[PDB]
């Protein structure tokens, strides 16, 4: 029957394909004069079009490399498939899966970026034997391990450093009894080495210095630590933990103007044989974005080990910087050993995907599948995992129109890992019968048009099936009463020829279709997220709605909790719509008048254990309820680090338990073993 | 829009001097405009960087400039036990420059300074300093308000309070029209930041050579703080002045603190006594919101508007979560004492690491269209990264989202093209303000000149219908009767300082839409389908009209009689002569098309006279004040007369209304509508038919979003009419719709107990909390909200509950009666409720509550065991009750219903063994 293919582009084979992914073209010269040449494949066949003459390419995704994932990190593969040859047609999409999986016992590197300003003097004393003690614990998590050390204060220049009296330049602790080192921006100390004992040897040789302002040049350190590959000695196939201990703020780009420094940070390594950041006094601090780029490229997981006073600051930095984690350091850094162990397990709890070098013409959509088979659309991240677990992501790649450049490529990659999936894209927009074209053909009125794919493409002036008439009586409208060519063209040779326009192109059998009359959002046609086609916006892969301004993403909708919009709340266009009565916030995380978890949400000893109540015939029993059911028996902490309570069970007995929050959020139950009943 | 990008003027300074780090226009007493340019690494006398200041005179060719002489020697003066020392090495003279009247002010932010006294010292610190100069007299002066003579020991004893040692005064600078030099010193008060103000006249008169430490009586500085939010905020990283309080006598300061509140960033507006009027918070951490500030009235209503720069602002991208580009924020100043709300516009850079918004320059009215314009700088913008400067023109609603002109850096990589900018000044006296752009990395300054803007007007007048059967002309020379008709075309050209010898070409095309050899009408003289005219508009204040005569071809010579005959008029400037160099810029209406047609179905008089009818109504009529209303205009248009040519519906929108979408019942489904803001008011025009045939009747449904209009009144008026191009009876009657406006509010009260259930064992009993929450969801704001909570018992030894504490939040204040917690301290079912026993009524008050705003009160208590074990086998249920209401809503005419309601919280007690 009638469709988008027939009643639009019936001029050439290429236009036909550009109309829609479902349009096929028939080049058979024997085709009855009248039947639609551009139609669905099924319809062309029903008019006995020669199968080999049918032009109908289909988009595909051929897997080139498909090495299975490794079971033990002892070459290791953590991303499968590794390479895929994608091939798309005009305005068409294609989906494909990727499987990320963190191998167990993968090698680990640990560089220790340490603030060594005056307040961190006591921190050196408590770190004296870290390294060997760090090894002992790390040997459980990995078989291969190398560790290194770095140190930093701030840019050695006024007003960051004291410059009087002349003795102060030799010893910043001049007015104090003790004597400390001259000020340094950042110095490398110990290259990543297998000898853990040498770390301890070097830490005792270190000492602090002093400076004026509270903020520090830690981001200068972090930059150099990242970009100086060969000096630090990061392994290619290994986890890269960068431990950043500090007890104060950090300087950002544009702060250097106060020290007369404006030259922007170049993201280059400037630490020669003397192991000092030489450009400290001449170049500005790095910006947040420039540092984040290098962290990503070098697959570094930056750990913010900072004191409580300044935790919220660095936690807010970790929000912007992917692959990072924060750890509450004590004022003497006496708990750093455990902080790293916890950070490693936390960093590896999450698997986030990052796209790299994606061409403008392409757009991507993600659906995530984490633990169980709970598919979460619009998500490219899974959390609450353990080392060894495996997950998969469904990725869709749509193209807009048809790019001139015939071949393009990009890389989907997990954050902080070397392994990746390279996607080679190819655009198939041309018909095969174009190659066998025939210009100035005898078939088109003694060379007044090119004959390709069973049709005359007439040159300027002439129209018709063989380019007969030039200028000198047929239906140029749907009905008799309706006007001619929608007053947008001229019915010349029984065929609408549309007028030109300053805004774009006017097409169609009756010049009814436009290319620039679509709806605008903010001075942007289809919100700049879709191509205009006959008045209607065709949105890209990751945008929906009549305006193409509602994202498919649900990254911003999820919270630290685990589920989308904390508890209840429909995610819409990257923003939650809170349903739970009385709940509010960005992710519906805030709810003062919610019935406390220790009341209604006690179904974890009801739905699963001793099955009873709701969620029996509906798939949501252990969806919300998925906490750690630890069977501890009356610990000495009856209501302090959580929200404990008790209720009356089925047989009139008390049941004691506790779960709420320790630091940020810990969903771990502590229900008792044996109940205590009553006779009457 | 009209800066000359080809004919630029380049001034250059010494290599490595950073010439063009700062700049400003300077006007001498005689009126001539010159350019002050700062070069903060110019070498001094002792072969060391001290900075320098040049004064470039205006030459079209540009070149090398002379320098202003300044004392670059170090001073040492012994006063009693103390020894004063100034250190000008790497002081950065010219790091900021600013002109006022016949005075130039150049500062050295990093000029160090120290005071020695026996063993002790005041520490060698960058206090900053400014040099003042009056070229024509040769007078000099200095200003350095952060110099003190307190020793290092005293600051330590007072926890570094009021510590001006690291000021770096002159980092930013600005001078008022009254002549008050305002210096920004972001390092002041231990890197909190401070401002130093003093009148220029007093700085000169107070100055004494050989006296390093002195005070300028009439100066005034900002204050210190113990608030953590301000620590390391660099308050005064930038500065500006304007009018934001209404009183023209006073002048208001605008200050940038780009790392305020843990690098969140902030911009504050203060009065002359440094009291905060507004504070604008940064959107994103580490974005350096407040790096740049500018003040100008962009929307042309008299009131100054504020622009803020955040050069390190990051946006999201497919392959980049943290895509640093930069962002500029626009805040329009509203009427009265209303606070500056959310940004009226957001401009965001497109190039990665471009630093869009590091400089923002008011340009004045660059194109003389009535609205002031700005220039924004991206020192590393453009695909190359070499740097860009984008111009944005002023409009009725603030600024255009898209730039009218983009200036690419003419210097090599790393020049920092656009790190400093100044406009608003006519340097070549042509009547249009110009732009100077610094590029300190290239040690140069570029100068762009504004070209005169010619506003073209075009008009085309022709008959609405042509009758072939009437032949009143004959083809020249021959005598072949032809149906002829006049065509008038009028072209005008306006603008300031446009050349007295100005001309334009005017091309006229008949039957444009038809092919070359299908043109149904031709000119009587040449018998061609078009001609070009050379109109002399030189000095002609009026537009020029010229009429020609066309004619319709023989009846049998063409078939198409229905299609309309389109006439077009295209106006352009002639080409430039050998050597190029175009003088003016031509904008406005330079192209226009009108049409005519052959007579058809107009009756025996061959003159179509329509009877256009229009009826209308509105659905969803009650417009909610402070809401996101979406009306739907339903209107039926009909013609009971003869054909109406170019028929179209014309809906005049009110101030708040915006066209969304339109539909019709024909089976054409969607209408071809075009919102025209050209008319004094916002008008929407949808095509009804060409022609709109006899007995044609179109129903139209149009969605219209009536946005936030707080000063609309009791109702808003819509006006609708059908228009046509016919000579007789062209338009329908004017239908007016008065949609009423009323404010509504919906406050919700919720409650719950914590815990819900509570079992008891065999000093203090178990705790219980009852928490109520209020939430204004509805559109309207509510004032005078009173909440009254009823709690059972009066915390007596005979009562069951003992009330510990009441914890209200969200600006809510409560008063219990009787008092709660009379002691010290930190923080069948028996129905125990306030109806049974005595009661503690807690009453609260809230003065105002905005949309989406919340407020909660938590009541803490615990059971009194002795009372509880009276009746040792009962099942208790503790009940509380809460009532609430609202006094009024702050609006013009809101006759609906004041919010009210009630809530109730239960807590059950259970028996355990
Ligand atoms: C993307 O851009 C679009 C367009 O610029 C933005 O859409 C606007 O959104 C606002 C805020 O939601 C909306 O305001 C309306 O206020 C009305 C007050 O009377 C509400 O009644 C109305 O709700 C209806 O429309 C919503 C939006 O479509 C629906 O989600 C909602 O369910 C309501 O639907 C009723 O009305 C529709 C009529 O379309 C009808 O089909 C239904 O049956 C139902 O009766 C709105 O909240 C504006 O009207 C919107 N503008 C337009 C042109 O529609 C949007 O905010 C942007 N989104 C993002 C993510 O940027
Ligand atoms: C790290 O980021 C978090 C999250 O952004 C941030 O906590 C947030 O701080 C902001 C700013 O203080 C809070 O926003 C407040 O919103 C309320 C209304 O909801 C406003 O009234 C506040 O304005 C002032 O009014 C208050 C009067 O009581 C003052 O007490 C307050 O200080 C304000 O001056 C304000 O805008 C927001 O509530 C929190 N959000 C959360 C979840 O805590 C935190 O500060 C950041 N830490 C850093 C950067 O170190
Ligand atoms: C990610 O998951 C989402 C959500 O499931 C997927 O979107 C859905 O895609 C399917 C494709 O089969 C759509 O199916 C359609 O359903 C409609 C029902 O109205 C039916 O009429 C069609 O015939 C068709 O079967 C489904 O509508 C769509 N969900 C929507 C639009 O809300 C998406 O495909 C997944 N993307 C990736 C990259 O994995
Ligand atoms: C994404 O593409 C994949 C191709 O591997 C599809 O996988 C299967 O497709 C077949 C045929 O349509 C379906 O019958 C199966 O349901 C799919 N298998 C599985 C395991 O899901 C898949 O249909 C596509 N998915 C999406 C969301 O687009
Ligand atoms: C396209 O076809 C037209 C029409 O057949 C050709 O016009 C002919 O031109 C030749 C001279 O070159 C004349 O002798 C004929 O009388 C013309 N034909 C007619 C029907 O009048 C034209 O040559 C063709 N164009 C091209 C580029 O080959
Ligand atoms: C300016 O000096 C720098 C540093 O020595 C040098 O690289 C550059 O070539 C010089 N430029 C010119 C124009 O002499
Ligand atoms: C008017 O328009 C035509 C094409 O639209 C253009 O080529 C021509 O130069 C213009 N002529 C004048 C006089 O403006
Ligand atoms: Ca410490
Ligand atoms: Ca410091
Ligand atoms: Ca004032
Ligand atoms: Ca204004
Ligand atoms: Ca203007
Ligand atoms: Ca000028
Ligand atoms: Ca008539
Ligand atoms: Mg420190």
């Amino acid at each position: 029957g009638p469709n988008i293919c027939t009643t639009r582009g019936v001029s050439s084979c290429q236009q036909c394909l550009a109309v829609s992914p479902m349009c096929a073209w028939c080049s058979d010269e024997a085709l009855p004069l009248g039947s639609p040449r551009c139609d669905l494949k099924e319809n062309l066949l029903k008019d006995n079009c020669a199968p080999e003459s049918i032009e109908f390419p289909v988009s595909e995704a051929r897997v080139l490399e498909d090495r299975p994932l490794s079971d033990k990190g002892s070459q290791v593969t953590q991303v499968s498939p590794q390479r895929i040859a994608l091939r798309l047609r005009p305005d068409d999409s294609k989906n494909f899966s990727i499987q990320v999986r963190q191998v167990e016992d993968y090698p680990v590197d640990i560089y220790y970026l340490m603030d060594l300003s005056y307040s961190m003097k006591d921190d050196l004393w408590s770190i004296q034997n870290l390294g060997t003690k760090l090894a002992t614990q790390m040997r459980k998590l990995t078989s291969n391990l190398r560790i290194g050390f770095g140190a930093f204060v701030d840019k050695p220049v006024s007003p960051y450093m004291y410059i009087s009296p002349p003795e102060a330049l030799e010893n910043p602790c001049y007015d104090m009894k003790t004597t400390c080192l001259p000020m340094f921006g950042y110095k490398h100390v110990l290259t990543l080495t297998d000898q853990v004992t040498r770390f301890n040897e070097e830490v005792k040789k270190q000492s602090v210095s002093r400076n004026r302002d509270a903020p520090e040049g830690g981001f200068d350190a972090i930059m150099q630590a990242t970009v100086c590959d060969e000096k630090i000695g990061w392994r290619n196939d290994a986890s890269h933990l960068l431990v950043f201990t500090t007890d104060a703020k950090t300087h950002i780009a544009l702060d250097g103007r106060l020290a007369g420094i404006v030259q922007p940070n170049d993201g280059q390594c400037h630490v020669g044989s003397d192991n000092h950041y030489s450009a400290s006094t001449t170049m500005d601090y790095p910006s947040l974005g420039l540092m984040t780029e290098k962290l990503s490229q070098k697959n570094i997981n930056l750990i913010f080990a900072v004191t409580e006073n300044v935790v919220n600051l660095y936690q807010n930095y970790s929000e912007l910087i992917p692959g990072t984690t924060v750890g509450v350091l004590s004022m003497d850094s006496s708990n750093v050993l455990q902080l790293i162990v916890d950070a490693y397990g936390k960093i590896r709890s999450k698997v986030e995907l990052e796209v790299r070098d994606l061409p403008e013409e392409l757009s991507l959509s993600f659906n995530a599948t984490c633990l169980n088979n709970e598919v979460i659309p619009g998500l490219k991240s899974c959390m609450g995992l353990k080392i060894g677990d495996t997950v998969s992501f469904s990725i869709e790649a749509k193209v807009r129109g048809c790019p001139q450049e015939k071949e393009k490529s990009f890389t989907i990659k997990p954050v902080g890992f070397k392994d990746s999936l390279i996607v080679q894209v190819t655009f198939d927009c041309d018909c095969a019968c174009q190659a066998q074209a025939e210009p100035n053909s005898h078939r088109c009125n003694n060379g007044n048009g090119t004959f390709e794919c069973g049709v005359c493409r007439c040159g300027p002036g002439w129209l018709g099936s063989q380019c007969e008439c030039s200028e000198e009586q047929d239906e140029c409208s749907p009905r008799e009463g309706q006007p001619v060519c929608s007053q947008r063209g001229e019915c010349l040779c029984g065929q609408c020829v549309c007028h030109s326009s300053d805004f774009g192109k006017i097409t169609g059998k009756y010049c009814e279709c436009d290319d620039f009359s679509c709806v605008r959002y903010k001075g942007e046609m289809c919100s700049g997220h879709g191509q205009c086609s006959c008045g209607d916006c065709l949105c890209d892969s990751d945008w929906t709605g009549y305006y193409c301004n509602c994202t498919t993403r649900t990254d911003t909708c999820m919270s630290s909790n685990g589920l989308l919009c904390s508890g209840r709340g429909k995610c819409e266009c990257g923003s939650c719509v809170c349903i739970q009565p009385g709940s509010y916030g960005d992710t519906c995380e805030k709810c003062p008048t919610c019935p406390d978890a220790c009341t209604f949400k006690k179904e974890c000893v009801e739905c699963k254990k001793f099955d009873r109540g709701a969620l029996h015939d509906e798939n949501t029993c252990n969806r919300y309820c998925r906490d750690e059911i630890e069977s501890v028996k009356e610990l000495k902490d009856t209501g302090k680090d959580a929200v404990n309570c008790t209720y009356k069970n089925e047989d009139d007995c008390v049941v004691r338990f506790q779960y709420y929050e320790d630091s940020s959020g810990k969903s771990i139950l502590y229900v008792v073993e044996e109940p205590e009943c009553c006779k009457g | 829009l009209n800066l000359d990008p080809v004919q630029l003027t380049f001034y250059a300074g010494p290599n490595g001097s950073q010439f063009g780090f700062s700049l400003d226009f300077h006007k001498d007493s005689h009126g001539r405009v010159a350019i002050v340019v700062g070069a903060p690494r110019t070498l001094g006398p002792s072969q060391e960087e001290t900075g320098g200041v040049f004064l470039c005179p205006w030459r079209a060719e540009g070149g090398q400039c002379p320098s202003l002489l300044f004392d670059l020697r170090d001073e040492t003066r012994n006063v009693g036990s103390q020894t004063l020392q100034t250190f000008k090495a790497r002081q950065g003279l010219g790091a900021s420059v600013v002109s006022w009247s016949d005075v130039i002010v150049a500062c050295a932010p990093w000029q160090h300074w120290n005071v020695l006294e026996k063993t002790e010292e005041a520490e060698k610190t960058p206090v900053g300093s400014c040099f003042l100069a009056q070229p024509e007299s040769g007078r000099r002066a200095e200003y350095s308000p952060c110099r003190g003579n307190t020793l290092s020991r005293i600051y330590v004893e007072n926890d570094f309070s009021w510590d001006k040692r690291y000021c770096e005064a002159g980092f930013s600078s600005v001078v008022t029209q009254a002549g008050e030099l305002v210096l920004g010193a972001p390092g002041g008060y231990y890197f909190l930041g401070l401002l130093a103000q003093a009148p220029v006249a007093d700085i000169f008169s107070s100055y004494r050579p050989g006296i390093l430490l002195w005070h300028v009586s009439s100066q005034s500085l900002s204050f210190d703080s113990s608030n953590p939010e301000y620590f390391d905020g660099y308050w005064g990283y930038s500065v500006a002045v304007g009018e934001f309080d209404g009183d023209l006598n006073t002048t208001e300061y605008v200050v940038g603190a780009p790392t305020w509140s843990w690098t969140l960033g902030a911009v504050e507006i203060l009065d002359s006594y440094y009291q905060r009027l507004h504070r604008l918070r940064g959107e994103q951490m580490a974005s350096y919101f407040g790096h740049s500030v500018a003040v100008t009235d962009v929307n042309g209503d008299g009131r100054h508007d504020l622009l803020v720069g955040a050069p390190l602002y990051m946006e999201s991208r497919a392959d980049r979560k943290l895509a640093e580009v930069g962002r500029v924020y626009l805040f329009l100043q509203p009427r009265g004492p209303h606070a500056l709300g959310a940004p009226s516009l957001l401009l965001t850079g497109t190039q990665l690491y471009g630093r869009f918004g590091s400089a923002i320059a008011p340009l004045g009215d660059l194109d003389r269209d009535g609205y002031n314009d700005i220039a924004v700088a991206a020192p590393y913008g453009g695909p190359s990264g070499r740097g860009q400067v984008l111009v944005f023109l002023g409009q009725s609603e603030g600024l255009r989202s898209r730039p009218s002109q983009v200036l690419d850096s003419p210097f090599p990589t790393g020049s920092a093209f656009g790190f400093s900018l100044r406009g608003a000044v006519d340097i070549d006296d042509n009547g249009y303000p110009d732009l100077i752009v610094g590029a300190y990395g290239a040690n140069q300054v570029a100068v762009y000149r504004a070209q005169p803007v010619v506003k073209a007007s075009v008009q085309l007048l022709v008959q609405d219908s042509l009758n072939p059967a009437v032949k009143s002309c004959v083809l020249p020379q021959t005598k072949t009767p032809v149906s002829c008709f006049n065509i008038q075309m009028c072209v005008g050209a306006t603008g300031h300082n446009i050349p007295q010898k100005l001309s334009l070409n005017a091309e006229l095309q008949l039957d444009r839409q038809k092919p070359r050899q299908g043109r149904r009408v031709l000119l009587l003289g040449s018998q061609q389908a078009g001609t070009t005219l050379n109109l002399d508009l030189g000095g002609k204040h009026s537009p020029i009209c010229h009429t020609t005569m066309a004619f319709l071809r023989d009846e049998a010579d063409f078939r198409d009689k229905l299609s309309p005959i389109v006439l077009s008029l295209n106006v352009s400037l002639p080409p430039t002569e050998a050597g190029m160099a175009p003088a003016v810029v031509l904008h406005g209406d330079t192209h226009v098309q009108e049409q005519t047609r052959i007579v058809l179905d107009c009756g025996e008089d061959d003159v179509c006279v329509p009877q256009l009818q229009l009826t209308a109504s509105v659905t969803g009529s009650p417009l909610l004040v402070g809401a996101d209303n979406v009306l739907e205009l339903q209107m039926d248009a009909a013609n009971e007369g003869e054909g109406a040519y170019e028929a179209e519906l014309a809906v005049h929108l009110p101030q708040g209304a915006h066209y969304m979408r339109a539909l019709s019942n024909v089976e054409f489904e969607r209408l071809i509508c075009n919102q025209k803001k050209e008319n004094e008011t916002r008008v929407v025009l949808c095509e009804l038919g060409n022609p709109m045939k006899k007995n044609a009747q179109i129903g139209i449904a149009m969605l219209v979003s009536v946005g936030n209009l707080e000063e609309a009144g009791e109702s808003v008026s819509f006006q609708l009419q059908i228009r046509s191009k016919n000579s007789q009876n062209p338009n329908s009657k004017i239908v007016l719709l008065d949609v009423p406006v009323r404010a509504e509010a919906q406050v919700e009260l919720r409650g719950n107990s914590f815990p819900a259930s509570l079992v008891v064992a065999a000093s203090w009993g178990p705790k219980v909390e009852h928490t109520y929450e209020l939430h204004n969801n509805g559109p309207g704001t509510v004032n005078g909200l009173h909440l009254s909570i009823h709690l059972p018992g009066q915390s007596q030894p005979s009562d069951l509950l003992y009330i510990l504490d009441i914890q209200p939040q969200g600006g809510l204040q409560c008063f219990p009666q009787p008092p709660v917690n009379p002691l010290k301290v930190d923080w069948d079912p028996v129905l125990v409720s306030c109806d049974s026993a005595p009661c503690t009524v807690v009453q609260c008050d809230l003065q105002e509550m905005a949309r989406g705003q919340r407020a909660m009160v938590t009541v803490l208590a615990f059971l009194w065991l002795p009372s509880l074990y009276q009746r040792p086998l009962d099942q208790f249920v503790l009940q509380s009750h809460a009532w609430f209401n609202v006094s009024s809503l702050p609006y013009a005419v809101p006759p609906l219903s004041l919010p009210r309601g009630e809530a109730q919280v239960w807590t059950q007690l259970l028996r355990a063994c």
